[PDB]
C-alpha cells in the first residue's frame, strides 16, 4: 500500500470537488468490488 | 451429439471459468459419468453477480436443451491414477 | 432470468449449437456493469 501527498497538484484554493466517496449503501461491499452505481437511496430499501 | 460442461464461480473480483465435454447419445435426458473439467478462465472483472440468462439461437428449428445447478461448499475426496488424472 | 447463487452449473446438449454465451451481473441492465461471454462461431468475445 502506497501513498503520496497531492495538495500541490490535486488540491485548489478553491477547494477541488473532483473527488467523491461512498457512505451510504444497503449492506457493506465484498473484497475488491467496483460499485459505481449511483441512484437515491432509501434508509429501507424502498424506491425514491 | 454433443455435451458442453461448464463451472462459473464469482470470487474475490475474479469469474472463474472451467470447461471440459464428452459425447453423447441422449435425447431428452441428462447422461451419467464421471468427467473432470479443466480451467480456462480467470477475469478480474470486479463485478456483482446475481443472475444470469442463456444466450440462444434463432432459427427459421431443431430442438435443443439445457441444464442448470447450484454449487455448494462441500467436502470432497478426489482420486488421482497414477498419470495424475483423477478417476 | 435464473440466480447466480454464489456460483452455478451449466450444461447443455447441442447438435446445432443452440447456445452460444451467457450474460453474468446483477440487476441486468445498463444501470450497472455486467459481462457478455459469448462464442460467435469465429471468437471468444468477452466485455464488461
Ligand atoms: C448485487 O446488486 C444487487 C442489486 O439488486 C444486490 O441485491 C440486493 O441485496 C440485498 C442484500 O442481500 C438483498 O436483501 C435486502 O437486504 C436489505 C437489508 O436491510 C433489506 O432491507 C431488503 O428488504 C432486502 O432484504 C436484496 O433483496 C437484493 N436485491 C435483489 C433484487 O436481489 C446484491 O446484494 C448485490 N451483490 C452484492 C455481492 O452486493
Ligand atoms: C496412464 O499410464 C498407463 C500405464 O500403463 C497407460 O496405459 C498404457 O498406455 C500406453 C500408451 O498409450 C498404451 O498403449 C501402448 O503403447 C505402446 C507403444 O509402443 C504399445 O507397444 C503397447 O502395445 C500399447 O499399444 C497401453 O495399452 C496402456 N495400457 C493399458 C492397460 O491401457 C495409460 O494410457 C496412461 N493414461 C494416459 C491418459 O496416458
Ligand atoms: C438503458 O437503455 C434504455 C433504452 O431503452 C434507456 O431507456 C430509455 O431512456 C431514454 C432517456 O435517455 C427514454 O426517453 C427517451 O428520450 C428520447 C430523447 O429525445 C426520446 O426521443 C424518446 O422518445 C424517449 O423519450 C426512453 O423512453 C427510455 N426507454 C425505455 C424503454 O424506457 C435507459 O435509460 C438506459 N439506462 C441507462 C442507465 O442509461
Ligand atoms: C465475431 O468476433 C470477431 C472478433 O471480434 C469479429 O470480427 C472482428 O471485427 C472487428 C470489427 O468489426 C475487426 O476489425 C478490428 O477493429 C478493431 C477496431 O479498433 C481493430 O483494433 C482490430 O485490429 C481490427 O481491425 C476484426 O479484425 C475482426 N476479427 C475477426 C477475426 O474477424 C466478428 O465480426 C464477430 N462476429 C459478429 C457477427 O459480430
Amino acid at each position: 500500500v502506497l501513498a503520496w501527498n497531492t495538495r500541490n497538484i490535486d488540491a485548489t484554493s478553491t477547494g477541488n470537488y473532483n473527488y467523491k466517496y461512498r457512505y451510504l449503501r444497503h449492506g457493506k461491499l465484498r473484497p475488491f468490488e467496483r460499485d459505481i452505481s449511483n441512484v437515491p437511496f432509501s434508509p429501507d430499501g424502498k424506491p425514491c | 451429439k454433443h455435451l458442453r460442461e461448464f463451472v462459473f464461480k464469482n470470487k474475490d473480483g475474479f469469474l472463474y471459468v472451467y470447461k471440459g465435454y464428452q459425447p453423447i447419445d441422449v435425447v431428452r435426458d441428462l447422461p451419467s459419468g464421471f468427467n473432470t473439467l479443466k480451467p480456462i478462465f480467470k477475469l478480474p472483472l470486479g463485478i456483482n453477480i446475481t443472475n444470469f440468462r442463456a444466450i440462444l439461437t434463432a432459427f427459421s428449428t431443431s430442438a435443443a436443451a439445457y441444464f442448470v445447478g447450484y454449487l455448494k461448499p462441500t467436502t470432497f475426496m478426489l482420486k488421482y491414477d497414477e498419470n495424475g488424472t483423477i478417476t | 432470468v435464473i440466480p447466480f447463487k454464489d456460483g452455478i452449473y451449466f450444461a447443455a446438449t447441442e447438435k446445432s449449437n443452440v447456445v452460444r454465451g451467457w450474460v453474468f451481473g446483477s440487476t441486468m441492465n445498463n444501470k450497472s456493469q455486467s459481462v457478455i461471454i459469448i462464442n460467435n462461431s469465429t471468437n471468444v468475445v468477452i466485455r464488461a
